[PDB]
């Protein structure tokens, strides 16, 4: 089969800069190559066919060049709406074949989080388990660090961490930490705390409540 | 042309399952997709694209890639511009997002009598959604949906968040959407975790003005289609 | 005045070749099912009421001189060249054409479309540096609809011209409904140069060409073609008619007006 592997694996880089992501193919494919771009959770959209021609409607900053091993596809000057993972393709024999993808994320200001902390509802409570949640709002970059405390007890081993994909339009991030507990151990314990640390801030934020007030 | 999948679910191993990719709409002439040859094409969970099977668009010079050949079979009918994939014999690492994705060379005109020689296979130009398929011996479960509450300290002075916790549900995928869809402004929907118990949760928080939470209504609106679940969860102050 | 027949027609002395069910331009064309014709050659072509055409819907406008020319020349004799076309799509078929399995054509016809978005005006040359007079057989497709058109050409409205020094046809493509025949009411129409030594074939279109892909060796001889359902026999006779192989020891004769090899006189 024929082996694409694309270059680099990812990269960030700022509003108006000029980017180059490479594919080289594992035997001559002459041009027959093309560029599709894929948004999180959406299909592709093609960008590029046969080396080098700029599909109807895609914006010209989208341009490709190369033939047979070597390809390039630039974008002339990186926009917000640019990010997520773009993926060469080869067609000059079977079976038809992809590679690995790029993924393009904006590099923009350090923004920090805005936290905020939820407490289990009563309702679920009935169900034997208690799920606490922390989110952490808009804040660029995307590293986060956020621990939880029960009764200043440092928890391991029971928090789960889900973050978005970087916003089309500001180009930040938020993400949820959600700590389970048994109804049993939550019950047993008062101040329940999420602290975060991240370079946009000069120290860490901590959001708590106490159980049941 | 546009294209829609369907058919896509929760299958167990060595079951079949049949999708469907429906083309509506106008191109080049004013084409249909039975002017033009198409492929199917899956995407394992974070993962990349794999190509399976293509068919021109007379039916003919149909091929599989080697993962799937001897238990996929791909087929179409062209008087309801539908292409089909008849999946057998299925495997946990068959599950993936399945697309239809249309190659863009006319191969075909219907009704002229003209079929291009060659099967070009060329870029692909029109994708659909893509529909879910999931391979696993684990049962069908429909999500609890229980509130994330604007605190009592919910000053943040002026801003507040709330949200939906959707909690112990398999497969995926589910939805949300607010306000039936009316409320996408500073709304967020976390990507699923899959919990040490196998079952998925997922959270879906907006911000809105701390003025508001007395006094309009915040709904999340949650589809489970697996399990035929569908809830409308007002989130409310304490 | 020889008056009878045997009904048969003697296979010698002269090399006769029975049609079977195919036309005489079936098989100059490439008509799949005419195909084991392929650079045939004969003294007497005898075409038969039971042959039926299996293509693409076509007509030969002044079908009755092609016919004739080309059953004058005794063969099928046909040349490959080297054509370039740049920027359309070449081989075209069709279902109503099968070859095999799959969709097919004319052998010697080559049906060009559309590449990509464009069909570029297509300006074509091929000297004839032999010395021996070249035929070419080409025609021109009559879509069914304007989408049609568009969709294969491009342009909406196709051209060719086909030219020596002595001579230019241009054709212009019919775009309308005719009589349906198995499923499609478009249709290509056929026609003809002949390039003789020295001379140039030209061709230009903008679209609806159905190209040439080489030459028919012309000779002149004493070759013909002949309407008949009589059986080949085992025998020899140089006089044959439509009716049969008979005698020519006699020196009139009333079985026909048609005729072929040295015959009696007819009365
Ligand atoms: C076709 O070919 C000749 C030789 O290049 C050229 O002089 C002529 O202008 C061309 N005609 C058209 C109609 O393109
Ligand atoms: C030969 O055939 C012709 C044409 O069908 C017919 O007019 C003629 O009477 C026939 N003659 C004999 C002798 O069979």
């Amino acid at each position: 089969d024929i082996q694409l592997t694309q270059s680099p694996s990812s990269l960030s880089a700022s509003v108006g800069d000029r980017v180059t992501l490479t594919c080289q193919a594992s035997q001559d494919i002459r041009k027959f190559l093309n560029w599709y771009q894929q948004k999180p959770g959406k299909g592709p959209k093609l960008l590029i066919y046969d080396a080098s021609n700029l599909q109807r409607g895609v914006p010209s900053r989208f341009s490709g060049g190369g033939s047979g091993t070597d390809f390039t596809l630039i974008i002339s000057s990186l926009q917000p709406e640019d990010v997520g993972t773009y993926y060469c393709q080869q067609y000059d024999g079977l079976p038809f074949t992809f590679g690995g993808g790029t993924k393009v994320v904006i590099k923009r200001t350090v923004a920090a989080p805005s936290v905020f902390i939820f407490p289990p509802s009563d309702e679920q409570l009935k169900s034997g388990t208690a799920s606490v949640v922390c989110l952490l709002n808009n804040f660029y970059p995307r590293e986060a660090k956020v621990q939880w405390k029960v009764d200043n007890a440092l928890q391991s081993g029971n928090s789960q961490e889900s973050v978005t994909e970087q916003d089309s339009k500001d180009s930040t991030y938020s993400l949820s930490s959600t700590l389970t507990l048994s109804k049993a151990d939550y019950e047993k314990h008062k101040v329940y705390a999420c602290e975060v640390t991240h370079q946009g801030l000069s120290s860490p934020v901590t959001k708590s409540f106490n159980r049941g007030e | 042309v546009q294209l829609q999948e369907s058919g896509g679910g929760l299958v167990q191993p060595g079951e079949s399952l049949r999708l469907s990719c429906v083309g509506s709409g106008s191109s080049f002439g004013e084409s249909t997709l039975s002017y033009y040859a198409v492929s199917w094409v899956r995407q394992a969970p974070g993962k990349g694209l794999e190509w399976l099977s293509i068919i021109n668009a007379g039916g003919g010079d149909i091929d599989y890639a080697d993962s799937v050949e001897g238990r996929f079979t791909i087929s179409r009918d062209n008087s309801k511009e539908t292409l089909y994939l008849q999946m057998t014999n299925l495997r946990v690492e068959d599950t993936g997002v399945y697309y239809c994705a249309k190659h863009m060379s006319m191969q075909q005109v219907p009704g002229s009598g003209w079929e291009r020689a060659d099967l070009v296979g060329d870029a692909f130009d029109v994708w659909g959604q893509g529909t879910m398929v999931t391979v696993s011996s684990a049962s069908t479960k429909g999500p609890s949906v229980f509130p994330l509450a604007p605190s009592s300290k919910s000053t943040s002075g002026g801003t507040a968040a709330l949200g939906c916790l959707v909690k112990d549900y398999f497969p995926e995928p589910v939805t949300v959407s607010w306000n039936s869809g009316a409320l996408t402004s500073g709304v967020h929907t976390f990507p699923a975790v899959l919990q040490s118990s196998g079952l998925y949760s997922l959270s879906s928080v907006v911000t809105v003005p701390s003025s508001s939470l007395g006094t309009q209504t915040y709904i999340c609106n949650v589809n489970h289609k697996p399990s035929n679940t569908k809830v409308d969860k007002r989130v409310e102050p304490k | 005045v020889q008056s009878s027949s045997t009904g048969k027609i003697c296979n010698n002395p002269h090399r006769i070749l029975d049609g079977i069910d195919c036309t005489l331009i079936d098989a100059l064309l490439g008509d799949p099912h005419c195909d084991v014709f392929q650079n045939e050659t004969w003294d007497l072509f005898v075409e038969r009421s039971k042959a039926f055409s299996n293509c693409y819907p076509y007509d030969v406008p002044d079908y009755a001189s092609l016919r004739s020319l080309v059953a004058s020349s005794g063969t099928l004799e046909f040349i490959t060249e080297g054509f370039t076309w740049t920027g359309v799509t070449q081989n075209g078929g069709s279902n109503a054409c099968k070859r095999g399995p799959g969709s097919g054509f004319f052998s010697r016809l080559n049906w060009l479309t559309k590449s990509g978005s464009t069909y570029p005006v297509l300006n074509v040359t091929m000297p004839n540096n032999d010395n021996f007079d070249k035929l070419y057989i080409w025609g021109v497709h009559h879509p069914s609809t304007n989408q049609e058109q568009t969709s294969l050409y491009v342009q909406a409205s196709g051209r060719v011209t086909v030219s020596t020094r002595r001579s230019q046809q241009t054709i212009i493509p019919n775009i309308g409904s005719r009589p349906w025949v198995r499923g499609l009411s478009s249709r290509i129409s056929i026609y003809w140069t002949i390039v003789k030594p020295g001379d140039v074939l030209v061709i230009n279109s903008n679209g609806n060409l159905i190209a040439p892909r080489g030459y028919f060796k012309m000779r002149t001889g004493k070759s013909s073609i002949m309407r008949s359902d009589a059986p080949i026999d085992t025998c020899i006779s140089e006089c044959i008619t439509p009716n049969g192989s008979i005698p020519n020891d006699k020196p009139f004769q009333n079985v026909n007006k048609i005729t072929y090899g040295a015959c009696p006189k007819y009365v």
